[PDB]
């Protein structure tokens, strides 16, 4: 029920500003403490500042490395959260999250300032602060950053204006966090080769429309392990004929701007236990007797919102009850599995 | 395929000073009269990935002579002199020689700042545990004389959760295996349970000084699993396929499920056939674990459709193509 987003983040010059703005919605915003953390890439977090509630006096408290540059405010007609960075460095470059504060104060003992600690947190925007232009080398266009439903099919677009470059080898190269950076497939400028690797081979299509120097990269059967950017990159490579030809790539010269997808996980018989309001129901076997080969499955959040997990057992041929208990809803489940025709 | 090694993991250097990377591969990169093909690309964090060395040592254009690299045959070295600001970005090395032509890890490379360098909440990043066992995160700091700390779990681009804070305060959802604890000067959380999805990034937060409006996060706790892998025996698996039970006939559903019992690898590749067809969105699955009782793992695809749809065709079929097996093992229905 607690949705927390942030925007606003992009590039800015060292010395400019920059506005974030984080959008709260599902809890009462008006006697909420709301604060601010960033991470620097690679490296770990650190509180930013934080406001107070409405008795409180609204005060606002800042960290030495922010104090007096940056500011918070908020406001809770809109229920949104502000974060003003004035003054910026190249070292307040990071992930910036917001976070419902709680206030945490042990009763009976009593003590003076107690704790603070974060119970929601927000996805995360980003701000870069290196001076450049970003736009001087943009030879190689990309698509607007989509959005799909787990299993859609989404189309990645490529395109150099009009009739740019083509004597290098089109490549295709996901960036994911954390994991870096991987490499997809490609096609030969010759057009004699269209390899793609074993692991994308399953869902992913490549594809050269030269009419127009354009390309495609058609992503199918959309799961949340391919939430990532997507770059296209066009290099040199050396060629040398045997029996059939070889290639050997030589770099990935001009790079696109990077297509950012995201899919939305958030906006021998056995039994199955479908359409359960919250998670985990547990599965026993003969009133807890059957163990030999008993494979419970885990759970997963089918697309009605509910759980939907399988229990099954490998039975011998010669002998030819799931004792089911959903308690965090009020449903005794047993029941026992026949075929009919 | 055959893969690179990327080390050091990660540098935070001085500025002004010099750097050096190393990529080390599985076989060679050298072709006739004295080629290499590995490049080096640095990633600047979010601006696209940017080519500074490409072919071995060769400089690209643009690129500043600061950059050099370096090595030969299996093992390369890239080297920064007078490291400046916007040099920021995990750096990778990719070859060219060997198709399917992969990537490395990438080096994410900081800069150090030797100003105000004291993290008020100690906290050792470097943690692992094996699996199904116990390990404890400490946490040391001057204010947890008289305050308590919470944690997070950190996983790289998502959302941090929030696991325990308090004294005895656990959330709801977060799984039970988390457990919070604290004595003097040290505060401490404990994964009972060994999972492999707890391997992420840890954080304790609390205050700076004793008596102080600010909270203070931590260095960070890398904690890292160490799964072994029991037996690893190629095996098949058992293939079954089950149609929609009347009594769901009786509804607005019908699923289909597919079994495979007890295989390895873990790979294995699942085609539904709703009519001889492929399907675009209608299909999930779910697995287990290795059993302990004979380390394979199983599978259960299930492939979901309205009513409406079906009574529409008469002959589905589950695809199992593995390692193992060889051929389309595939298992169809009918309604007789």
């Amino acid at each position: 029920e607690v949705r927390l987003v942030e925007s606003g983040g992009g590039l800015v010059k060292p010395g400019g500003s920059l506005r974030l703005s984080c959008s709260a919605s599902g809890f009462d915003f008006d006697n909420a403490w709301m604060t601010w953390v960033r991470q620097p890439p690679g490296k770990g977090l650190e509180w930013v500042g934080r406001i107070t509630g409405p008795g409180e006096g609204w005060s606002v408290d800042y960290a030495e490395s922010v104090k007096g540059r940056f500011t918070i405010s908020r406001d809770n007609t809109k229920n949104t959260l502000y974060l003003e960075m004035n003054n910026v460095r190249t070292e307040d470059t990071g992930y910036y999250f917001c976070a419902r504060t709680g206030k945490y104060y042990d009763f009976w003992s009593g003590y003076p300032p107690g704790e603070e600690y974060f119970q929601d947190w927000g996805q995360g925007t980003l701000v870069i602060v290196s001076s450049d232009k970003t736009h001087t080398q943009v030879h190689l266009t990309q698509s607007g950053p989509e959005v799909r439903k787990p299993g859609t099919s989404v189309k990645v677009s490529c395109k150099a204006p009009g009739n740019t470059l083509k004597t290098y080898d089109l490549h295709w190269v996901r960036s994911v966090p954390g994991q870096g950076l991987q490499w997809m497939g490609w096609i030969s400028h010759e057009g004699d080769k269209k390899v793609i690797v074993e692991r994308f081979k399953a869902k992913v299509t490549i594809d050269w429309d030269r009419s127009t120097n354009t390309a495609y990269l058609q992503l199918s059967g959309l799961t949340s392990g391919d939430t990532a950017v997507y770059y296209c990159a066009k290099g040199s490579k050396h060629r040398l004929r045997d029996y059939v030809d070889v290639d050997y790539l030589s770099n990935l010269e001009f790079w696109g701007q990077g297509t950012a997808v995201t899919v939305s996980s958030d906006k021998a018989l056995g039994c199955l236990v479908k359409d359960y309001f919250p998670e985990p129901v547990t599965v026993s076997w003969n009133s807890g007797a059957l163990t030999s080969g008993v494979h419970t499955f885990p759970a997963v959040l089918q697309s009605s919102g509910l759980y939907s997990l399988s229990s099954v057992v490998t039975v011998p041929s010669s002998s030819l009850i799931c004792n089911v208990n959903h308690k965090p809803s009020n449903t005794k489940v047993d029941k026992k599995v026949e075929p009919k025709s | 395929d055959f893969v690179l090694t990327q080390s050091p993991h990660s540098l935070s250097v001085t500025p002004g000073e010099s750097a050096s990377i190393s990529c080390k591969s599985s076989h060679s990169l050298i072709h006739g009269d004295r080629n290499n093909y590995l490049a080096w690309y640095v990633q600047k964090p979010g601006r696209s990935p940017q080519l500074l060395i490409y072919l071995a040592s060769s400089r690209a254009s643009g690129v500043p002579d600061r950059f050099s690299g370096s090595g030969s045959d299996k093992d390369f070295t890239l080297k920064i002199s007078r490291v400046e600001t916007e040099d920021v970005g995990t750096y990778y090395c990719m070859q060219g020689r060997e198709s399917p032509w992969t990537f490395g890890q990438g080096t994410k490379v900081d800069i150090k700042d030797k100003t105000h360098t004291a993290s008020e909440l100690t906290q050792d990043p470097a943690v692992s545990v094996a699996l199904k066992q116990t390990v404890t995160i400490t946490c040391r700091g001057d204010s947890l004389r008289s305050h308590y700390a919470s944690w997070y779990q950190k996983k790289p681009g998502q959302a941090p959760v929030l696991l325990f804070y308090g004294k005895n305060n656990r959330p709801s959802g977060i799984p039970d295996r988390f457990s919070g604890s604290a004595s003097g000067n040290r505060a401490s959380l404990t994964i009972t349970g060994a999972q492999a999805e707890d391997e992420a990034d840890y954080y304790c937060s609390s205050r700076d000084k004793s008596g102080s409006r600010l909270s203070v996060f931590g260095g960070g706790t890398k904690l890292t699993v160490l799964d072994k892998t029991h037996t690893r025996t190629v095996a098949a698996p058992s293939v079954f396929i089950f149609p929609p039970s009347d009594e769901q006939l009786k509804s607005g559903t019908a699923s289909v499920v597919c079994l495979l019992n007890n295989f390895y690898p873990r790979e294995a590749k699942v085609q539904w056939k709703v009519d001889n067809a492929l399907q675009s969105g209608n299909s999930q699955e779910s697995v287990t674990e290795q059993d302990s009782k004979d380390s394979t793992y199983s599978l259960s695809s299930t492939l979901t459709l309205s009513k409406a749809d079906y009574e529409k065709h008469k002959v589905y079929a589950c695809e199992v193509t593995h390692q193992g097996l060889s051929s389309p093992v595939t298992k169809s229905f009918n309604r007789g």
